[PDB]
């Protein structure tokens, strides 16, 4: 799956 | 004796844990409430609270030097394996050993072996758990040791799915490096009395942890209902 809130907190 | 870019380490990772941790558990306020007096109650009140958690360790990892030059698939796969068990390492500054509980400033959110069952945990990982906890206490560990130990934790080379093992390492090996230079030269004796080893093996029960949690949560989650009283984020970092 994608992680676009994890992601999100690693920008 | 601590080289410059060693002491630069240690600086950057304590500025991260305070930017990240917040000691007067302001934020708390903000979860839905804590329930006590049901085998789920306290559910709602800790999904929150370990979703908040999730954010606070994603903040620690992206500061941890060299981190955040890892491809972001291995920092994404780095921190879905990590996550649960940097909780469990931070949640240790709360914990007390005088009731066996964490306290997060104040009787609502101090929370004891019945609240965790309370969320659908049972002894298999909450007696664990309290003996992590009591050994992790009594290790009485610098602040500099305690970021140092979540760091090291969160860059592990043998996580499943990790892509570039031998980056993933050599920043696991300058944070060690670190950690043992530190002990040796800052910790004074006998407590450095094999502390780094002691450190090593907190990491090995923390994957225990780590397991035993993963499959109560798989449990508790593959349940539609119980997974309604998550967060998006919990769903997200721990699994759905
Ligand atoms: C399906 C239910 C589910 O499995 C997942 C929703 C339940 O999972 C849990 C995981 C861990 C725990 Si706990 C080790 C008792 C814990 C204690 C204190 C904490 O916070 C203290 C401070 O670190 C915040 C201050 C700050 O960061 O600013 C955080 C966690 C409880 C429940």
């Amino acid at each position: 799956k994608n992680h676009p809130m994890l992601m999100n907190l690693l920008k | 004796k601590l080289s410059e870019e060693q002491q630069h380490i240690i600086a950057i990772l304590l500025d991260a844990h305070h930017k990240t941790y917040d000691p007067t558990y302001a934020d708390f306020r903000d979860f839905r409430p804590p329930v006590r007096m049901s085998p789920l109650s306290m559910l709602p009140h800790l999904a929150d609270l370990v979703s908040y958690s999730i954010q606070k360790v994603i903040g620690f990892a992206k500061m941890i030097p060299g981190f955040r030059d890892l491809t972001s698939d291995d920092q994404i796969v780095l921190l879905k394996s990590s996550a649960i068990e940097v909780i469990m390492l931070r949640s240790n500054q709360s914990f007390t050993m005088d009731d066996m509980s964490w306290d997060c400033g104040s009787q609502d959110y101090k929370y004891d072996v019945t609240d965790v069952s309370k969320a659908g945990h049972t002894l298999e990982l909450i007696e664990p758990l309290i003996k992590f906890q009591v050994g992790l206490k009594k290790l009485n560990l610098h602040e500099e040791e305690h970021v140092l130990l979540m760091a090291i934790c969160i860059v592990s080379p043998d996580r499943p799915g990790v892509q570039d093992a031998k980056l993933v390492e050599a920043i696991q090996d300058r944070l060690s490096n670190t950690l043992q230079t530190y002990i040796r030269c800052r910790h004074p004796p006998p407590g450095s009395h094999q502390l780094y080893a002691k450190m090593i093996q907190k990491l090995a029960d923390l994957r225990s942890l780590n397991e035993e949690h993963s499959k109560q949560y798989r449990s508790l989650s593959f349940q539609p209902e119980n997974s309604m009283k998550l967060t998006p984020l919990v769903l997200e970092v721990f699994g759905n």
